[PDB]
């Protein structure tokens, strides 16, 4: 009766989006506004905004009614 | 998210014939209710009046202070279109309905503004009467939307596509130049019924590539290579067909004319 | 209408709740009667957020009209179980509650929504033992480039107490940690009488962080220097708790909001995969 983690499977009908931690390496963050130290203090990073923008850009792009 | 939202499940329609049929059914139902005569309006006159009042809502949101975020305006316009899909302008005057849509959009999009400022944006007794009418019609507007209030706009997908182009499309030197024309084409799309037929991401990509075409830059490689559509040519053909249909839909859009609109306003005021 | 009013359930500052039955499917549900502004903004927020979400561990908005909000009927809440003395909370029960809460929160954060009102009485339980998050009247969508007076004070994260305007999932995660503490001690973890008092108790229990543990602490507008405490080490706080549970608690209580573990990372820890597994919901304790 042991638990085993399985990732959530949500079909997005669009291109694959790179992982949140991989955004800095791939170079996306060079085109988003940097987070102020006040923002970083509360836990907001520019990677969150970039990831959200990419997810909305790629969502439902390959879906038809 | 859009891919499992209520907008995709209930408010994206297969074709324009579906929208025309829904509007015709609404007009016919209103006529049947009223009967139980040239006073009534034809569906195309209703469409012209709806375009005119959507334009009026756009300018109202543009003049509004404090400044309205673009998401609020887009949500209000989507509310207007959705409400007049299944309702006749003769049963409910669009002049009140557009203000109710702006009110509900401000509430939904967390643009915290008190009612006195809202009515003060209107050009005092008339302001109070308008506020009372908005209070009367708010719940009706909510019911006609089937309690589906989150509206997915193409502005954030546009920004995401801009980021992706800046990152993994070096052959396009500066994606920032594809902003003014892309935004203008996005507005022109918003004027049509494309918001009820296509996904926000599709609309954003269509605007981006239309701006690219106007600048002479082809980006078929962005779809084929950067977007990994070489694996599936059928998906690429489907996307190109959707974009071509959107461009044609924008091409055939007919702006309302002043004389026809004035006659329609006279007729509608007679109906009220 | 479609529902017959069977019983009166409870009261609230924004609404009144009634246990009712719909005759079309003859099912028991809960109707929430909402009591120059217009429609209540909290009810509008709940409507706009619960229609876009569908998950087994999130309360379902079955129907709404004019305004009453129809939800699934839930027997109890986690606070009732915690405050009860007859029921004993074995580690398997705590594991099951934490697993359901973290699955619901993982789904919620995947769709870029912060609950912002997590506490034991907001975690509703059904007859079959399924735990669902509820009270979405303070929830909000994040990730876009927010008032600092959110979350109940006993469950508020230190960054919120220091008046953080922009934040992330950490404000939820910290609350989960407090809930976990409440599940182990059967008592509120940090019962402060004020924001300053809450911060004082936080720093007494866990120690005063430094710039090493929180690089930009001093940039928060409501940050004031506090006394230095060593903080009680977590293993004396929770005497009956295995090392994996201590690891999870330490992850949930890191002072750095960025370093604090997310729902996904929390679900991947060894604590949830180790023996014994979570108790099946069909045999969870019932008050
Ligand atoms: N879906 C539900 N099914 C059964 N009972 C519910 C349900 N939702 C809420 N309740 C119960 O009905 C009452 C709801 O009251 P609430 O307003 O949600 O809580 P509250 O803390 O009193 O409100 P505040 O102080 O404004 S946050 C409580 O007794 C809840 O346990
Ligand atoms: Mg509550």
């Amino acid at each position: 009766a042991l638990y085993e983690y399985q990732p959530l499977q949500i079909e997005t009908y669009g291109p694959h989006v790179p992982e949140l931690e991989m955004l800095g390496r791939l170079g996306y963050l060079n085109h988003v506004r940097a987070a102020s130290p006040q923002d970083l203090a509360g836990g907001y990073t520019s990677s969150l905004a970039c990831h959200r923008a990419l997810q909305d850009a790629f969502s439902g792009l390959f879906w038809q009614p | 998210m859009y891919h499992n939202s209520s907008q995709k499940r209930h408010w994206t329609f297969s074709s324009e014939e579906q929208l025309a049929r829904l509007r015709a059914d609404a007009n016919r139902k209103f006529r049947c209710k009223a009967v139980a005569d040239p006073v009534f309006l034809e569906p195309h006159e209703e469409m012209t009046l709806c375009k005119y009042y959507e334009k009026r809502l756009l300018e109202f949101c543009s003049v509004f202070k404090p400044a309205m975020p673009r998401s609020v305006v887009g949500t209000a316009c989507m509310y207007f279109k959705r409400f007049y899909l299944n309702n006749s302008v003769m049963e409910y005057h669009p002049r009140i309905i557009m203000l109710t849509c702006a009110f509900l959009a401000c509430k939904v999009d967390e643009f915290n503004v008190s009612s006195p400022q809202f009515v003060g944006n209107l050009r005092p007794l008339g302001q109070e009467k308008a506020l009372e009418q908005i209070l009367e019609y708010e719940l009706l507007l909510i019911q006609q939307l089937n309690f589906h209030l989150i509206v997915h706009n193409p502005y954030r997908p546009f920004e995401g596509f801009l980021i992706d182009l800046k990152t993994r499309y070096p052959i396009l030197e500066n994606p920032e130049i594809l902003r003014k024309t892309a935004d203008d084409f996005l507005n022109r799309i918003a004027l049509t019924d494309a918001y009820l037929l296509y996904t926000p991401s599709q609309i954003a990509l269509t605007a981006i590539l239309s701006s690219a075409s106007r600048a002479g830059i082809t980006m078929e490689s962005y779809l084929s290579e950067s977007l990994m559509l070489k694996e599936n040519r059928t998906c690429l053909s489907q996307l190109l067909d959707i974009m071509k249909s959107m461009r044609n839909l924008v091409k055939k859009y007919e702006p309302p004319r002043s004389e026809e609109v004035a006659v329609l306003k006279q007729k509608l005021e007679r109906c009220h | 209408k479609r529902y017959e009013k069977l019983d009166f359930l409870g009261e609230g500052q924004f609404a009144t709740v009634y246990k009712a039955r719909d005759k079309n499917t003859n099912q028991i549900v809960a109707i929430k009667k909402i009591k120059k502004d217009g429609i209540n903004r909290t009810a509008l927020r709940e409507i706009k957020l619960l229609q876009e979400l569908s998950h087994p561990n999130i309360i379902g908005l079955l129907d709404a009209f004019g305004i009453s909000l129809v939800f699934d009927f839930m027997e109890t809440n986690l606070e009732v179980i915690i405050k009860d003395n007859s029921l004993v909370l074995t580690p398997s029960h705590i594991k099951a509650y934490m697993l359901m809460t973290l699955q619901g929160l993982e789904y919620l954060h995947q769709h870029w929504i912060l609950h912002r009102d997590l506490k034991p009485n907001n975690l509703l339980l059904d007859e079959n033992g399924v735990l669902k998050l509820a009270d979405f009247g303070l929830a909000k969508s994040f990730g876009s480039p927010y008032t600092h007076q959110v979350v109940t004070r006993w469950y508020r994260a230190p960054e919120l107490l220091f008046g953080a305007r922009m934040y992330g999932v950490g404000v939820d995660m910290w609350a989960v940690g407090c809930i976990l503490a409440e599940l182990l001690l059967r008592v509120p973890f940090l019962p402060g009488d004020s924001d300053l008092d809450q911060l004082t108790r936080i720093f007494e229990t866990l120690g005063t962080p430094t710039e090493e543990q929180w690089p930009d602490m001093c940039s928060l507008p409501d940050y004031v220097t506090f006394k230095s405490f060593p903080g009680i080490p977590l293993h004396h706080i929770f005497s009956a708790a295995g090392d994996d549970l201590l690891d999870l608690i330490q992850g949930l209580f890191l002072f750095n909001p960025c370093a604090r573990i997310t729902a996904t990372q929390a679900l991947k820890m060894k604590y949830f995969s180790n023996r014994p597994g979570p108790t099946p919901g069909c045999q969870l304790p019932r008050p």
